[PDB]
DNA sequence: AGAAAACCCTTTTGTTATATAGTATTTTATCCTC
DNA sequence: GAGGATAAAATACTATATCCTGGTTAAAGGGTTTTCT
């Protein structure tokens, strides 16, 4: 439940930021955070902390 | 040229970050390098229980835009302040500056 | 999801199964997938040959123009040196001032020459990158890619992140790779055959 | 440290010039991915 | 009208790991060759 | 002198019997709201 919550939060934030318009750098960092969230959802602890 | 850069910060706490950044630039008195630090904040409205009410949302939520010339001393100074994770850029050794067009866009919105 | 995301099982687990399909080392995937470097998804071609001749002419023009501007700057510096000599010989100032101004002038001239050399080297490196631009090549040093895209916005497409790997997989035939690998197995020998 | 062959051999193969390069190299390992500078390196080494 | 106690949200220096034994894959370093 | 090939080292992943009972299960900070004086 907590991991799904994290993924949904980050997805909503990135969707908003794309719709509202933002510089490429912020969008790229948000996509990185989404990637890390999904990686943690599927296999927690395989990469990084 | 004081190209704009973005520094991440802990969620929530943002104002303390900017204020401490100003104080720390005072401390080392490198005023000819740091020019301006702003946290854009639009004001919108919502109806809570059938009543129009105000609200204050900071678009680009969680980051702080700052002016900085690219000197490693400035790099350490910015990285040193509390509650500042790091520089969001193209690589750690040197951050990446946001293009003038994006800063023009945010200036237009903040004006509006 | 609002942006594509890669499945960790087929990316991290040793052996890296995305690394074999695309022929990329695990570090390159670690970079492209976590937004740390750009990757050239698709690079244009024989349109190149023609535009390459034309752009060789254009870059010769650009290099000559920049060198002319730098030569004008050096000429202005030489005029400043002449004014310095006039100041030296006009009134009474012994070795101290003479040496100071001459050291300053030679330092400025050498700095201008170094700037010219560095800019010309940068443009030559840009030319080398363009003439040797192929898919699955990592462009670190963001500023370099920004220069390449601003100058030659066509002739290639560069991306960064999972969607870049998706584009790579889309533009990837599975038969030619198998044929090449079977050829290498038959003939290669050594660690090349082993890989 | 002139009474053992190991120390002299290490001295011969050091590739470190002066003192600042030593501190910068130590910085490159203690804390990777940072802009090395003498002041910060000395401060961190002392603080450790 | 101001102060104090009660909601609603968010999020969690490098720590301390006293490991072995086995295998399998990536660096890298150095040696040999042209 | 430069490039390729092979050892070396350096990291990355995997595994290490059966069964039973007892105590805990979040805190802390910031921002906002309501009642009492």
């Amino acid at each position: 439940n907590d991991l799904y919550r994290r993924v949904i939060n980050r997805n909503n934030r990135l969707k908003r930021l794309i719709d509202l318009g933002a510089p490429e750098i912020i969008v790229n960092n948000e996509k990185r955070m989404l990637q890390e969230s999904v990686d943690a959802l599927f296999d927690n602890g395989r990469r990084g902390r | 040229k004081k190209r704009w850069y973005v520094v991440q910060a802990f969620s929530g706490f943002e104002g303390r970050v900017a204020t401490s950044l100003r104080e720390h630039i005072k401390l080392h008195n490198m005023e000819d390098l740091f020019g301006e630090v702003m946290v854009p904040t639009e004001e919108v409205v919502e109806i809570r229980g059938g009543q129009r009410r105000k609200s204050e949302r900071k678009f680009f939520p969680g980051y702080v835009l700052v002016q900085m010339v690219m000197n490693d001393a400035s790099w350490h100074l910015v990285r040193s302040v509390p509650r500042v994770m790091g520089f969001i850029g193209g690589t750690s050794d040197r951050p990446a500056p946001i293009s003038d067009k994006e800063v023009d866009a945010i200036m237009n919105r903040l004006q509006q | 999801l609002a942006a594509p995301v890669t499945h960790i099982w087929y990316f991290k687990g040793v052996p890296s199964r995305l690394g074999y399909l695309l022929d990329l080392a695990p570090k390159d995937l670690e970079k492209i997938i976590y937004f740390a470097a750009y990757v050239i998804t698709s690079v244009d071609e024989e349109m190149r040959h023609n535009e390459l001749s034309t752009l060789e002419a254009e870059m010769a023009v650009e290099r000559k123009a920049v060198e002319d501007q730098r030569d004008g700057e050096l000429e202005a510096r030489a005029q400043k040196l002449e004014a310095d000599l006039a100041e030296l010989e006009a009134e009474g100032a012994k070795a101290d001032a003479r040496r100071k101004v001459r050291d300053g002038g030679e330092r400025e001239m050498r700095q201008i020459r170094d700037r010219a050399q560095r800019e010309l080297d940068r443009l030559e490196d840009i030319w080398s990158t363009f003439t040797k631009l192929a898919p699955k090549q990592l462009i670190v040093d963001e500023n370099l890619y920004r220069e390449l895209v601003d100058r030659y916005g066509e002739y290639f497409t560069g991306a960064m992140g999972a969607e870049s790997i998706q584009k790579l997989i889309e533009n990837f035939d599975i038969d030619a790779e198998a044929e090449s690998l079977r050829d290498v197995i038959r003939n290669g020998k050594g660690q090349k055959k082993l890989r | 440290f002139g009474f053992s062959e190991i120390m002299r051999s290490t001295l011969e193969k050091d590739n470190t010039v002066g003192t600042d390069e030593a501190l910068l190299d130590i910085y490159r390992k203690l804390r990777p991915g940072e802009p090395p500078t003498k002041e910060s390196a000395q401060t961190l080494l002392e603080n450790l």
